[PDB]
C-alpha cells in the first residue's frame, strides 16, 4: 500500500546515514524501526568497506601514475580527506585515551636538556611584546603584507577572505588598535573558534592546509612575525 | 596672508617601480637552572 | 568648472558646491569622472547646434575621463593644451 | 557473495516489523572505563612533573595579563579622530600640499593631522619637506 | 648555475662590502652608479639593497621557513617556496630569453606571418595594443 | 473574562481608552510594557496604568493595582492584550501601558477625564 | 530503483515530451540494470531537483519502449535525448553524432550545462546547440 | 554565626519569618570562601609532606579528603578501597606514582592532628554547607517556587532577599532583577549573571542571557506575589522557555536561466547600479597588453 | 609533539603568556565540511607561528641527537657564536664523531667522522644490542637508485 | 642538476609535449602532423 510515500523517504535515509557516516557524526533516527535500521547500517558498512577500498585504490592509481581525470582526482580527494580525518580523529581520542606518550621523567628529561642549552646560551626569553614596542608597527606591516601575499589574481575570493582583506585593511588604517586587540588575544585569548582543514592534492601525498578564522590569522601572523625576530636576535636558532 | 581660496587637485599620482626614489642604499635577565 | 568659449565668449562656469565633497567619503576616482560627468551633463543639457566638437582640457588629467563620458559624442574632439590659462583670476575678481 | 546475499538476513528479519511503524518513518528533515580520565590524570602528572623542575628555573619571562590589559586601556587614544574620515583628511591635505607646496597652512595642516593621530615622525618628515 | 651564482655572490657582497666602507668614508650613501655593474648579481640580489621596504625587510626574520610552511596555509602550492622575490630578489632573468625566443621565431615579422596581423591591415605592429578579456559583452566579468 | 481583572473597562470606555492611549503613543507619553508600567509607577511620572484582561497568566501584571494603590494612580482593565498592542502602534499583544505626564502637554484634558471615569469603574 | 519517474510505451514518452511547454524533456533511453545506465541515472538523480526549473527528466526502458529504438537509433547502452517543445535538440558534443549523449557523463555539473545549454538555446529557438565542453577525448591526464 | 544561623535552622527543619531564609544563603556563600581559606592553609601545611597533590587533586574538598585520608602514611594508596570513594581510579594512580617519589619529609604529631582538626573542620563546613542547601531549597519551593525552578532556590533566595522579599520583588521591574546583587570584575551584572543556568553556556552569549533570566523569573516573581501555581507549572512552562531560546541560540533549485528583458532606460538610478561594482573604471592601459613592448620583465607574469 | 610538552618548552623561551597562546591555537577543533575533532594531540601547521613551533621543537630535538656538548661545540660558545658549518678550533671540530649536522623543518643531515676503532666500537655496541648472525643488514637498505 | 639529471630532461620535454598537446587537442580533437611552435613560444605581448 505504501510506495509512492517511504520509497523516497528511506531513501533520503540511506543517504542520510551515508553522509553521517562520512562525517563521524551520530545517526540514529528515533522513530526509524530497528530492522530497517540496521539494513541501512549494513548497507553502510558495505559502502564503507568500498568505499575506503576504492578510495585507497584509486590513490595508488592516481599516486602511481597512471592517467586520471579531474573528477577522479577530486572525488579521491575528498574520499581521502575524509579518510584522514577519521584516521586523525581517531589518533587524538588514541591520545586522550593512552594519555601522554611521552613518560613524565622522559618529558623532564627532554625539559632539562633543553633548560641546559638555553642556559648554555645566556638565552634570554623573549618577553610579551611591551606597549610602545619599538618595531611592533614594522612587524605589523610584515605580518600583513605576509597575509596579503597569500592571495593572487583569483579575482574571486569567498566571503571569510574578503573579510580577511577588510581586516588586513583596517589593520592597515589603525595599527595601533590592531596591535592592542593583538596583544589582548595573546593575553586573555584562549579558546579559539574552528580551523578549517582541506589537503593539497599531491598526487604522491596529501599536504594539510589549514584555514584559521582571519583575526586569529592576524594575532598569529603578529606573532610569528614577533617571536622570529625576536629569536633572531636573541639567537635562539643555532646555525644548523 | 590669509591666502583665501586654494585649489586641491585629488589625483592617482605617486606610481613607481617600488625601488629607492633617489638611486641610493638608505641604511639606518637569562634562564638559569638551580 | 571654466568652460570658456574662445569664439563666442560664453563662459560655462559651473558651481561646484561645498557638500559635493564635504562628506563625499571618496578619493579622485570620484572627482575626475565628476567634473567629467558634469561638463558631459552641460553638454547633453545644450542643443547639438551649440554643443561643441572640439574641447581643451588645461590640466592634462581629465581628457582621459573625457574620452570614457563623451562616448555619446564621438562626433567631439578631446585634446590637452600647452598652453594653461589663468582661470583662477575669474576667482580673484570679487563678483565671480 | 552478491549483494542481496548479503542482506538477506536483513531482509528476512525486516520481515519481522509490523505495519504500525511503517508509515510512522520519519523523513530527514530533523563495568564502563572512561578512557578520558587516565589521560587526564597522566597528563596533569606529566604537567605536574615539569613545573617542578620549571620551579627550578628561573629566568623566565611572564608579565601580569591584568597589569598589561590596564596599561593597553591606558594608551587609547581620547581624541584619536574618526578613522575613515581620518583618512579622507589625510588624503584631502595630501592633495593641498601636493598642489600646493608653496602655501605655509597646507604643510602646517598635513603635519597637524598627522601629530593629532597616527605617529610623529612622519609629521617631521613632513615640516622639514615644508620648511625647505 | 648555482656555483655560478654563490661565487659571484661571494664576491660581489665582498665588492659591496668594499664599496660600502668607502662611501661610509666618503659620508655619502651608495648610489646607483656604483653597484651598477654588480646589479642582477648576488644571493640577496644587490637589487634588494635600493628597495623602499629594505628597512622593513630587516625585521622580518625567519621568511624562508615562513614561505616554506605556507604550504600548510594556502591551498595554491608555491614553485618558489624556497625563495622570496622580496629578500632574494630575483634570482632569474628571462628577458634575453624573451629577445632570443623572438629572433628564433623568425623575428617579429617572421613570427606574425602565422598570424592575421596582414589581414588586420594595421601598417605597422608598434603602436598596437590588444584588450585583454574585452569581447563583445563589454567584458562584464562581474555579473551573477 | 478574568475574575481578577478589575476594574474591567465597557466597550466604550475601551474605545476612548484605546484612543487615548493611541494620542499618547503620537505625544510620545505612553510606556508600553509591565516593566516600563513598573517603572513610571515608581518614578510617580504615570498618569494612569491600562492593563490587559486576557494575559495569561494575569498575575504578571496584577502587582500593577496594587502598585497603583501606593501611588494613587487609576487603572482599568482592557478586554484583550491584541486590541492594547495595537492601540500601542505595535504588531505585538502588550499586557501594561503606562499613559505618562508630561510638560502641559494638550492630552491632559482628554487624560483627566478618562481618569475620573475610570475611578469611576473601581467601584 | 530510482526516484526518477518511468515511461513504459510509446504515448508515455511522447505525451511526456508534449507535456512541456518551457522545460526541457531529458529522457534517458536505456535499461535501469546497465551499468552504463546506472551511472549516468545517478547523475540525473543527483540534479533532478536542481534543474526542476527548466528541465524535467525520464527514465525509458528500451526492452519496454521498442517502438523509438529504429527512428532515434537507440543501439548504445544508454543515450540520453533532449527535447523542447516536441522539438528534438541536438547537441554538438564532439563525439561525431549530435542527436544523443550516449555515454554516462560522470560530472554532474556538466550534466547541468549541457541542460542548461539546451534550454538556452532551445528557447532561442535552435534545434542544434552547442556544448560548452568538447567531449572527443575524455580529458584524462 | 554558625550557631545563631543553624540551631534556628534546625528548629525550623524538626518543624517539617523569611530574614532566617537569606542569613543562611549569605552564610554558605560565605562558608565556600571560608572553606578556600582552610584549603589553603591545609595546602600550604600538607605539602611538606607531600607536594604534589595540589596540582593531581586540584578540587579543594577531594583534596581534604585525601590528606585527612594519608596524614603523613603515603602507605595507604596501596589497595585502598577508602580512597576509592574519594578520588578516581586515574588519580589513585597517580597519586600512587607520585606517592612513590615524594621528595616530602613527615609531619609531627601535633602537625598531622593540627591538619587532621582542620580537614575535619572543613568537612564540617562542607556539610553544614549542603544542609543549608536543603533547608534553603525546600523554604525556598514553599516561598517561591517558580522563581526556584527558574533560577535555582539559592539565587532565588538572594534575589528575594537583596530586594526585601517576594512582595518588593514582584514590582521590581526585569531591568533591575538583573542587576539585583550588584556592587574590575563584570559590570552590570546581578546575582543572576552567576548563576549556574547563566554560565551554563559560552562567554559571550551571557550578557543578554542574563535578560532572558531576569525578565521569566520576574514574571515567575509576580506569579509567586500572589500565592497561585503553588505546584510550580508556571515555572516549569518558562523554564522550558528559557532553555527552549537557549538551545535555539546554541550550535532551492538552480533558476530558469532566463536572460534579462533588458535595461532600456538609463542613467539614475542604473548609474549608481554600476557605481557599485562595474563603476568608472581605467578603460586604457588597465585592460591592454600593448602588442609590441614588453613592459615588466619578461615571464614575471 | 605534545602540547603539554611544547607549551612547558616555550615557557623557557618566550613569555608564558605567549607559549600558553601557542598552546592554546595548538588546541583547537579542526573541521572539514561536516566532520571535525579536536586536535589535543599535535600541532596544526598551518598556524603562522607553526614555523617558530617546528624550529624550536626541532632545535630541542637536536640537542637530543647532538647531545649538549656537542651541541655547545658546534654553536660556539655564546659570546663568539658560530656559523653553519665551522667549529671554533679544528680540534673542537674532531672532538667528536658528528662532524656536521644541519637540521631541515624536519630533516637531518648528520655527517659523520670515524676512525677505525671508533667504528668498530659503535658496530660493536650495535651488533651486541642488535646482533646479525645472517649478514642481514643488507636487505632493507636504503640506496640511492 | 636539471642539466646532469637525464631523467628530468626526458620528463621534462615529455612534460612540455603534454602541454602542448593539451593546446592541440583544444585547438582541434584530431592531432595535428608538424604542428608549428610558433603559436607556443611566441610571447604572449606579441598573441603567442
Amino acid at each position: 500500500g505504501i510506495k509512492q510515500n517511504k520509497a523516497r523517504t528511506i531513501l533520503q535515509h540511506l543517504s542520510e546515514a551515508w553522509r553521517c557516516w562520512k562525517a563521524n557524526i551520530p545517526w540514529k533516527v528515533p522513530g526509524l524501526p530497528t530492522p530497517i535500521e540496521n539494513m541501512i547500517l549494513r548497507y553502510v558498512k558495505a559502502k564503507a568497506d568500498w568505499w575506503t577500498n576504492t578510495a585507497h585504490y584509486n590513490r595508488e592509481r592516481i599516486r602511481r601514475g597512471a592517467t586520471v581525470d579531474k573528477t577522479v582526482c577530486k572525488k579521491n580527494l575528498g574520499r581521502l580527506t575524509r579518510l584522514y580525518l577519521k584516521a586523525e580523529q581517531e589518533r587524538q581520542h588514541n591520545y586522550l585515551k593512552d594519555g601522554p606518550y611521552i613518560t613524565a621523567e622522559e618529558a623532564v628529561a627532554v625539559y632539562t636538556t633543553t633548560v641546559h642549552w638555553l642556559e648554555s646560551r645566556r638565552f634570554s626569553p623573549i618577553p610579551f611584546p611591551p606597549l610602545s614596542y619599538k618595531h611592533d608597527t614594522k612587524l605589523l606591516i610584515l605580518a600583513l603584507e605576509r597575509l596579503k601575499e597569500a592571495y593572487s589574481v583569483k579575482s574571486r575570493l569567498n566571503q571569510s577572505q574578503r573579510e580577511e582583506l577588510g581586516l588586513i585593511e583596517q589593520a592597515y588604517d589603525n595599527p595601533h588598535e590592531a596591535l592592542s586587540r593583538i596583544k589582548r588575544h595573546l593575553l586573555t585569548q584562549r579558546a579559539f573558534k574552528e580551523v578549517g582543514i582541506e589537503f593539497m592534492d599531491l598526487y604522491s601525498h596529501l599536504v594539510p592546509v589549514y584555514d584559521v578564522e582571519p583575526l586569529e590569522k592576524i594575532t598569529d601572523a603578529y606573532l610569528d612575525q614577533y617571536l622570529w625576530y625576536e629569536a633572531d636576535k636573541r639567537r635562539l636558532f643555532p646555525p644548523w | 596672508d590669509e591666502t583665501y581660496g586654494v585649489n586641491v587637485q585629488f589625483e592617482s599620482d605617486e606610481e613607481e617601480g617600488d625601488e629607492d626614489v633617489y638611486g641610493e642604499v638608505r641604511e639606518e635577565c637569562t634562564l638559569s637552572a638551580n | 568648472i571654466f568652460i570658456f568659449n574662445p569664439r563666442t565668449g560664453q563662459l560655462f562656469l559651473k558651481i561646484i558646491h561645498t557638500s559635493v565633497w564635504a562628506g563625499q567619503k571618496r578619493l579622485g576616482q570620484l572627482a575626475k569622472w565628476k567634473t567629467a560627468e558634469e561638463v558631459a551633463a552641460l553638454i547633453r543639457s545644450l542643443p547639438v547646434e551649440e554643443q561643441p566638437k572640439q574641447i581643451i582640457v588645461t590640466r592634462k588629467g581629465m581628457l582621459d575621463p573625457l574620452e570614457v563620458h563623451l562616448l555619446d559624442f564621438p562626433n567631439i574632439v578631446i585634446k590637452g593644451s600647452e598652453l594653461q590659462l589663468p582661470f583662477q583670476a575669474c576667482l580673484k575678481v570679487e563678483k565671480f | 557473495p552478491k549483494i542481496q546475499q548479503q542482506f538477506s538476513d536483513l531482509k528476512r528479519k525486516l520481515a519481522e516489523v509490523t505495519e504500525e511503524e511503517w508509515l510512522s518513518i520519519p523523513e530527514v528533515g530533523d563495568g564502563e572505563l572512561d578512557m578520558r580520565k587516565i589521560g587526564q590524570a597522566r597528563n596533569t602528572l606529566m604537567d605536574m612533573r615539569l613545573s617542578q623542575v620549571s620551579d627550578s628555573v628561573s629566568g623566565q619571562t611572564v608579565v601580569d595579563p591584568k597589569g598589561y590589559l590596564t596599561d593597553l586601556n591606558s594608551m587609547i587614544p581620547t581624541h584619536g579622530g574618526d578613522i575613515n574620515d581620518i583618512k579622507k583628511a589625510r588624503l584631502l591635505l595630501k592633495s593641498v600640499r601636493e598642489t600646493n607646496p608653496h602655501h605655509p597652512p597646507a604643510w602646517i595642516a598635513s603635519a597637524r593631522l598627522e601629530e593629532v593621530t597616527g605617529k610623529l615622525q612622519v609629521a617631521r618628515n613632513l615640516i622639514m619637506k615644508g620648511t625647505e | 648555475p648555482w656555483e655560478s651564482e654563490f661565487i659571484d655572490s661571494q664576491r660581489v657582497w665582498a665588492e659591496y662590502a668594499l664599496k660600502r666602507q668607502e662611501a661610509i668614508a666618503q659620508n655619502r650613501r651608495l648610489t646607483l652608479e656604483d653597484l651598477e655593474d654588480s646589479w642582477d648579481r648576488g644571493i640577496p640580489r644587490i637589487n634588494t639593497l635600493f628597495q623602499k621596504d629594505r628597512h622593513t625587510l630587516a625585521y622580518d626574520k625567519g621568511w624562508r621557513v615562513r614561505t616554506d610552511f605556507k604550504q600548510y596555509q594556502v591551498l595554491k602550492q608555491n614553485p618558489f617556496w624556497w625563495t622570496h622575490q622580496r629578500h632574494d630578489g630575483k634570482l632569474w632573468n628571462l628577458n634575453n630569453y624573451r629577445t632570443d625566443m623572438i629572433q628564433a621565431l623568425g623575428g617579429v615579422e617572421g613570427i606574425l606571418e602565422h598570424t592575421l596581423f596582414k589581414g588586420t591591415y594595421f601598417p605597422t605592429w608598434e603602436g598596437l595594443f590588444w584588450e585583454k578579456a574585452s569581447g563583445f559583452e563589454e567584458s562584464m566579468k562581474w555579473k551573477k | 473574562v478574568n475574575p481578577k481583572a478589575y476594574p474591567l473597562a465597557d466597550a466604550h470606555l475601551t474605545k476612548k481608552l484605546l484612543d487615548l492611549v493611541q494620542q499618547s503613543c503620537n505625544y510620545k507619553q505612553l510606556r508600553k510594557g509591565a516593566n516600563e508600567a513598573t517603572k513610571t509607577l515608581n518614578r510617580g511620572i504615570s498618569e494612569f496604568i491600562v492593563m490587559a484582561a486576557d494575559a495569561e497568566p494575569l498575575e504578571i501584571i496584577l502587582h500593577l493595582p496594587l502598585l497603583c494603590e501606593d501611588k494613587n494612580v487609576p487603572y482599568v482593565f482592557v478586554r484583550s492584550k491584541q486590541a492594547l498592542g495595537r492601540a500601542c502602534g505595535v504588531s505585538r499583544p502588550v499586557i501594561a501601558c503606562s499613559v505618562t505626564i508630561k510638560e502641559g502637554s494638550q492630552l491632559k484634558q482628554q487624560i483627566q477625564s478618562i481618569q475620573q471615569s475610570i475611578e469611576r469603574l473601581l467601584v | 530503483s530510482y526516484m526518477l519517474p518511468h515511461l513504459h510505451n510509446g504515448w508515455q514518452v511522447d505525451q511526456a515530451i508534449l507535456s512541456e511547454e518551457d522545460r526541457v524533456v531529458v529522457i534517458r533511453f536505456g535499461h535501469d540494470w546497465d551499468p552504463t545506465c546506472m551511472k549516468m541515472d545517478e547523475v540525473l538523480y543527483s540534479i533532478a531537483e536542481k534543474v526542476k526549473n527548466f528541465a524535467v527528466i525520464y527514465l525509458v526502458d528500451i526492452t519496454e519502449v521498442p517502438d523509438f529504438n529504429k527512428m532515434y537509433e537507440l543501439y548504445d547502452p544508454c543515450t540520453v535525448m533532449f527535447f523542447f517543445r516536441n522539438k528534438h535538440i541536438m547537441i554538438d558534443l564532439g563525439t561525431g553524432n549530435n542527436n544523443k549523449i550516449n555515454w554516462a557523463m560522470e560530472d554532474k555539473q556538466e550534466m547541468v550545462d549541457i541542460i542548461e545549454t539546451v534550454y538556452r538555446g532551445a528557447r532561442k529557438g535552435r534545434g542544434l546547440v552547442v556544448s560548452p565542453k568538447d567531449y572527443s577525448t575524455k580529458y584524462r591526464y | 554565626m554558625f550557631a545563631e544561623i543553624m540551631m534556628k535552622i534546625e528548629e525550623y527543619i524538626s518543624k517539617q519569618e523569611y530574614r532566617v531564609i537569606v542569613d543562611a544563603n549569605n552564610l554558605t556563600v560565605e562558608i565556600e570562601n571560608e572553606l578556600n581559606i582552610i584549603h589553603k592553609f591545609i595546602r600550604d601545611k600538607y605539602s611538606k609532606r607531600f607536594p604534589e597533590l595540589e596540582s593531581l587533586v586540584p578540587n579543594a574538598l577531594d583534596y581534604i579528603r585525601t590528606v585527612k585520608e594519608l596524614g603523613n602514611s603515603l602507605d595507604k594508596c596501596k589497595n585502598n578501597e577508602n580512597l576509592q570513594q574519594i578520588l578516581t581510579n586515574a588519580t589513585i594512580m597517580v597519586v600512587s606514582v607520585t606517592a612513590s617519589t615524594t621528595q616530602g619529609q613527615q609531619l609531627s604529631e601535633e602537625e598531622l592532628e593540627r591538619l587532621e582538626e582542620a580537614c575535619d573542620m572543613a568537612l564540617e563546613l562542607n556539610a553544614s554547607k549542603h544542609r543549608i542547601y536543603e533547608y534553603v531549597e525546600s523554604r525556598m519551593s514553599f516561598i517561591a517556587p517558580n522563581l526556584s525552578i527558574i533560577i535555582g532556590a539559592s539565587t532565588a533566595a538572594k534575589i528575594m532577599g537583596v530586594a526585601g522579599g517576594l512582595t518588593n520583588l514582584s514590582k521590581m521591574p526585569a531591568c533591575n532583577i538583573m542587576l539585583l546583587g550588584a556592587q574590575s570584575v563584570l559590570p552590570h551584572t546581578g546575582y543572576i549573571y552567576h548563576s549556574d543556568i547563566v554560565q551554563s553556556l559560552p562567554p559571550d552569549l551571557r550578557r543578554k542571557a542574563a535578560r532572558l533570566v531576569a525578565a521569566k523569573c520576574t514574571l515567575a516573581a509576580r506569579v509567586d506575589s500572589f500565592h497561585e501555581s503553588t505546584e510550580g507549572k508556571v515555572g516549569y512552562e518558562l523554564k522550558d522557555e528559557i532553555e527552549r531560546k537557549f538551545d535555539k541560540w546554541q550550535e532551492k533549485p538552480l533558476p530558469a536561466p532566463l536572460d534579462g528583458q533588458r535595461k532600456k532606460r538609463g542613467g539614475r538610478r542604473y548609474r549608481k547600479m554600476k557605481e557599485r561594482l562595474g563603476l568608472t573604471e581605467i578603460r586604457k592601459q588597465a585592460n591592454r597588453m600593448s602588442f609590441g613592448e614588453i613592459e615588466e620583465d619578461a615571464y614575471q607574469e | 609533539i605534545d602540547l603539554t610538552l611544547l607549551n612547558r618548552l616555550l615557557r623557557l623561551i618566550v613569555d608564558h603568556n605567549i607559549a600558553d597562546y601557542m598552546t592554546a591555537k595548538n588546541n583547537v577543533v579542526i573541521n572539514y565540511k561536516d566532520m571535525n575533532h579536536t586536535n589535543s594531540y599535535g600541532i596544526i601547521r598551518g598556524l603562522q607561528f607553526a614555523s617558530f613551533i617546528v624550529q624550536y621543537y626541532g632545535l630541542v630535538m637536536d640537542l637530543l641527537v647532538l647531545g649538549l656538548h656537542r651541541a655547545s661545540e658546534m654553536a660556539g660558545p655564546p659570546q663568539m657564536p658560530n656559523d653553519f658549518l665551522s667549529f671554533q678550533d679544528i680540534a673542537t671540530e674532531a672532538a667528536h664523531p658528528i662532524r656536521l649536522f644541519c637540521r631541515y623543518i624536519d630533516r637531518i643531515h648528520i655527517f659523520f667522522r670515524f676512525t677505525a676503532d671508533e667504528a668498530r666500537d659503535l658496530i660493536q655496541r650495535y651488533l651486541t644490542e642488535h646482533p646479525d648472525p645472517n649478514n642481514e643488514n643488507i636487505v632493507g637498505y636504503n640506496n640511492k637508485k | 642538476a636539471v642539466v646532469n639529471t637525464q631523467e628530468l630532461l626526458d620528463l621534462l620535454v615529455k612534460c612540455e609535449n603534454k602541454i602542448q598537446t593539451r593546446i592541440k587537442i583544444g585547438l582541434n580533437s584530431k592531432m595535428p602532423s608538424r604542428f608549428p611552435p610558433v603559436v607556443f613560444y611566441t610571447p604572449k605581448e606579441l598573441g603567442g
